[PDB]
RNA sequence: UAUUAAUCUAGAGUGUGGUAGGGAGUUUUGGAAUUUCAUGUGGAGCGGUGAAAUGCGUAGAUAUAUGAAGGAACACCAGUGGCGAAGGCGAAAACUUAGGCCAUUACUGACGCUUAGGCUUGAAAGUGUGGGGAGCAAAUAGGAUUAGAUACCCUAGUAGUCCACACCGUAAACGAUAGAUACUAGCUGUCGGGGCGAUCCCCUCGGUAGUGAAGUUAACACAUUAAGUAUCUCGCCUGG
């Protein structure tokens, strides 16, 4: 995930990359399973269909 | 005439894909373009039937309400008609409960007449925070009363401007033996109204079509000169 | 209008500190014409309630034909899960029946019947069971006019 | 009467035909459709004898091997449909049958029994009086 | 694979059938050879095993009504697998 | 059977042994063919896959029996000059329908969705007007007759009134 | 936004519509869910085949831009 | 009620045209990333929770960057999901390919469905054999809050987890919803088919879901896939 924006823009713009794999590489600590985790892909649909719609 | 196909110049159209089987009968399924149009000759019939209805209760000569809860387009319409033929009319909040329930509600509204009387007769004689909580009372059950408290009767006949908008006043009615009148809507319910008419709110050619021809059946039942029922075109009071 | 009492259930609600006791009451109201309504009220003392479940079942008063005057065919009647079957019983055999199934059916103007009331013993869905078993029987009358065939045989 | 399609099969006729129009009542429907038996057919006309049901029309297509029948509902002027919920008597598995001496009057003298007894079907007046007895098809009341 | 039309215009009784008992009974045989040699490939294949048995059954149900019905019918169908 | 192949050569060497890779796929293929011999020039590869950075694209599309993959596969991935011998069938689904030619006006309107960058388009990428004259081409017909007709029964309009009169 | 069916091509495969294919396909060589492609999804399931094909294939990169 | 004969299919299913899906199993490949190995560097920390601690470490640990071996599963794609006999399936691909879907007029022509008997599968654990222990982790070892504590957590580590013959043939096997047949709105929203159009906003019929009419239920709540409507069948609950 490279960002080359300007001296400051580019991390600017790397804010919301490093958000996004923060969020997504965290699920490598904790118990989990595959059911659990088709459970949570569910979860995350009802969400972004709510919310996001 | 009495809901002549001319005079709903353009009230068809609702909203997208909402529509009861047994309301296919009055308003025509979905279109196309996803809109549920009212039919024009069962409007016409539906209407002749309540016309034709409530002459016959003018004609008994019992009590009648012309609802304009609405904020603005009905509430026009019914003062419209009270300026026309003088009945009593609910235009504020119809309360959860005033013709099942207007035991207590007769003596608040008698508190309240009382209550403007002596402030008629009285002429500051306390101090005058206590006359800013007498305003404040009034108010107070003016924002409540404002709709019924012109009538000291249940009513014989009402008429609604949408069954889902009035579930107070069809609740109270169904309680009591009047019939419904109501402009049914196409996401309402036609198992609910005593008369069904497929009038639409949100385009007003059937709504203003209505609710003068209403007031014109019991104008021409009380002998006075009547507007409109014979135009093949009335006016044209569509709301922005 | 009689508006006799049936059973009274003893309830209390939870509240901040003490329990507030509000039993409810459930009365039936009839003049010897037919006349039948059933009403359930409550509130905090017996006769404020008794009132209040007066007023609601005398707010609707229904009358119920008598012809043969038992349930001349075999009902059972279920409001919230609660059998009360009613069954003909002939005019000589004299009545059979449960105090509020008694009062119940007495209360139309009908005459002996073969009663019996199943499982549950809460005299709250018993009457309301009741209730609904005889009200949904229909006349000889009805089914003679509705059908075509006007004779009732 | 074309169809302009054909209808599917049940398990039995007798239950299709209860389903068919418990479900029309149920969801405010005029018209039925059930399978064509000499039985089915002869049950359809006693019960529009009797005032239960409106107008039945025999659809067959190229043979009597497929026919069907489509009939309305009886709807009194009152808005009151004389189908009062119909019921199978002759069911799979609890076939019923009663002699004359068995033969029951519906409700007290209210309804009407469908009894096919030695030569086709009759209602519970003649079968009683025919001194005949035999299979009960259904109840309608 | 499934031999779907080459099976059913074999085994034809009249000018124009191709649900024919015979043709039914003939595709289901063919698809139990197919799905036998599946099961033997894939000894893990519970859907499929599911199905076998479905078919190798309703293969039964089929040669019992082509017996019990008309001789003829099934005096041309003496091929099933068997021994 | 449908078949695809990608052909991806070893690394970012010259086209002339990409070229070798495809002499050596021919023989490959036994006898089921119907190849078409394309090549996409020279495309990088993001990460490292086997042990390579890029590679030239080829696509070769035949048909006929199943048999000649996994053979192809195996010789392709051990053989050094490619690291990359995909083999596309049935189990990737897509549509060849009969009636594909009512899909041209898709095929233009698409297009000038592409390019609708332009003044002279008014049509949005997504844009709501309902244009499909809803065909149905979807009844099952079969053709019968009444026999039988009894007892005309009529109701009266549907248009209720509580008590029919209030005078 | 759809491409498959706007296109009425209804033919997918490894490469005759890869740019239809990218246009769900972020920059960030991840695709948008159905609740932001908002298609059929057959063209869009096929889309998901296909790019992740293309990350085997090494056309986008697994986790890179 | 059951049998007899054949044409009609209209459910059993079948044909032609199309057809979605991570179905399943078997097979093929790949490395992003870690560990061993190779190059190094470097100074005093690393490891981590609730505060820390066990433990690794000056001999070079942690870190730092890629590369061969290794094996696990394959960020997003992932759907008010699809498929799937529930069970379960997500890098990609191939073989068999089960079944889902319509246009299904056409087709033997009642053949049918449940189904105790029986057959099979039913996750995973664990475990007999052959592997890796790279990574994880039951058991295990230590520190730690509980009055101890085996229980929260952290660190490591054997079988095993992962693969194949597989076994136990058990579940929170959940839609806590047995199947098959015929029918029952609307709407909310994901999907398939045919049809015809730019795709959504088009129709029809279905698969998986919900609010909700009628209908059902003890209510919550089912509701087009019923717990409905009726049928058919099997098994079970007649108190803990």
């Amino acid at each position: 995930e490279v960002k080359n924006d300007d001296l400051e823009l580019a991390l600017k713009k790397f804010k919301r990359v490093s958000l996004e794999i923060r969020r997504l590489a965290q699920r490598h600590e904790y118990h989990l399973r595959k059911g659990m985790r088709l459970r949570e892909k569910r979860k995350i649909a009802q969400k972004k269909r709510r919310k996001f719609r | 005439s009495l809901a002549k196909l001319g005079e709903m110049r353009t009230h068809v159209g609702m909203v997208k894909r909402y529509w009861n089987p047994k309301m296919g009968f009055f308003i025509e399924p979905e279109r196309k373009h996803n809109n549920d149009h009212f039919v024009l000759e069962l409007q016409r019939q539906s209407l002749q039937t309540a016309y034709n209805y409530v002459k016959e209760v003018a004609q008994n000569n019992g009590q009648i309400l012309f609802v304009g809860t609405k904020n603005d387009y009905v509430k026009k319409l019914v003062n419209n008609i009270a300026k026309r033929v003088d009945v009593a009319f609910i235009t504020q909040r119809w309360l959860g409960g005033t013709l099942t329930n207007f035991k207590t509600l007769s003596i608040s509204i008698n508190k309240l007449n009382k209550l403007v009387e002596k402030q008629a007769e009285n002429a500051a004689d306390l101090t005058k925070k206590e006359n800013l909580m007498l305003s404040r009372e009034i108010e107070r059950l003016e924002k409540f009363f404002g709709g019924v408290k012109s009538l000291k009767r249940l009513p014989n006949l009402l008429i609604v401007d949408d069954p889902v908008y009035e579930k107070n006043a069809v609740a109270e009615a169904n309680i009591l033996r009047i019939p419904v009148v109501a402009l049914c809507n196409t996401n309402t319910n036609p198992e609910l109204v005593d008369f069904i008419i497929p009038a639409n709110n949100h385009q007003p050619q059937s709504t203003c079509l209505l609710m003068n021809l209403l007031a014109d059946a019991v104008a021409e039942a009380k002998a006075m000169p009547t507007m409109f029922a014979y135009k093949p075109d009335e006016e044209i009071q569509i709301e922005i | 209008f009689e508006e006799r009492i049936v059973k009274l259930k003893r309830i209390s609600k939870t509240t901040k500190g003490g329990r507030n006791m509000r039993f409810s009451v459930l009365v039936v109201v009839g003049n010897r014409k037919g006349k039948i309504g059933y009403g359930i009220a409550k509130a905090l003392e017996v006769p404020n309630a008794i009132k209040k479940a007066i007023k609601a079942a005398h707010n609707s008063l229904h009358t119920i034909e008598i012809h043969k005057g038992s349930i001349y065919h075999e009902v059972i009647g279920r409001s919230g899960a609660s059998r009360v079957l009613l069954k003909p019983a002939p005019q000589g055999t004299g009545i059979i029946a449960g105090g509020a199934i008694r009062a119940i059916i007495e209360l139309a103007g009908y005459s002996d019947i073969y009663t019996k009331n199943l499982g549950r013993n809460t005299p709250i869905n018993m009457i309301h069971a009741t209730m609904d078993g005889i009200l949904k029987q229909l006349s000889p009358r009805r089914v003679a006019i509705l059908r075509n065939k006007n004779l009732n045989e | 009467i074309t169809t302009t399609k054909p209808i599917k099969a049940h398990f039995d006729p007798v239950a299709d035909l209860l389903t068919k129009i418990n479900n029309a009542r149920k969801a405010k429907l005029m018209t039925v459709t059930t399978i064509a038996s000499k039985l089915k057919i002869a049950i359809l006309e006693i019960l529009v004898k009797e005032g239960y049901l409106a107008n039945f029309q025999v659809l067959e297509n190229k043979s009597k091997t497929k026919r069907i029948v489509t009939f309305n509902l009886k709807y009194t002027q009152r808005r009151i449909p004389s189908i009062n919920g119909v019921k199978q008597i002759s069911k799979p598995g609890l076939r019923i049958y009663r002699p004359f001496e068995k033969l029951p009057l519906v409700l007290n003298g209210l309804g009407i029994a469908i009894i096919s007894t030695s030569d086709g079907v009759m209602t519970d007046k003649v079968a009683r009086l025919k001194k005949i007895g035999g299979e009960i098809l259904a109840y309608v009341w | 694979q499934i031999d779907k039309n080459g099976i059913i215009k074999s085994a034809q009784l009249h000018d124009k059938d191709v649900g024919s008992i015979q043709v039914q009974v003939s595709l289901l045989t063919s698809q139990i050879k197919q799905l036998t040699d599946h099961l033997l490939a894939n000894k893990k294949d519970f859907i499929s095993k599911r199905g076998l048995y479905a078919k190798v059954s309703k293969r039964k149900r089929l040669l019992k009504y082509l017996k019990h019905n008309d001789l003829e019918a099934y005096r041309n169908l003496v091929k099933t697998l068997n021994l | 059977m449908q078949y695809n192949i990608i052909l991806l050569v070893d690394g970012s060497l010259s086209l002339e042994q990409a070229n070798q890779v495809n002499e050596k796929q021919q023989q490959t293929l036994t006898n089921v063919e119907g190849l078409q011999t394309e090549y996409l020039g020279l495309k990088e590869l993001a990460y490292p896959i086997k042990k390579q950075l890029s590679a030239h694209y080829y696509r070769w599309k035949f048909s006929g029996d199943n048999q000649s993959t996994k053979d192809f596969k195996r010789t392709a991935n051990i053989n050094k000059q490619v690291l990359r011998e995909l083999i596309i069938n049935l189990e990737r689904e897509y549509g060849y329908l009969a009636s594909i030619n009512p899909k041209k006006q898709q095929l233009a309107l698409q297009k000038r969705a592409k390019y609708d960058e332009i003044i002279a388009r008014e049509n949005n990428p997504e844009n709501p007007d309902v244009p499909v004259t809803s065909g149905l081409a979807s009844t099952q017909p079969r053709l019968s007759r009444t026999e039988k007709a009894q007892k005309p029964k009529e109701e009266l309009w549907d248009v209720v009134q509580k008590m029919g009169n209030f005078d | 936004y759809c491409r498959f069916c706007a296109i009425g091509q209804l033919r997918i495969d490894l490469i005759d519509d890869l740019e239809a294919l990218k246009r769900f396909l972020s920059p960030y060589a991840k695709i948008n869910p159905r609740r932001i492609t908002g298609n059929c999804q057959m063209h869009q399931r096929h889309v998901a085949k296909a790019l992740k094909r293309a990350r085997y294939l090494a056309l986008v990169p697994f986790v890179k831009d």
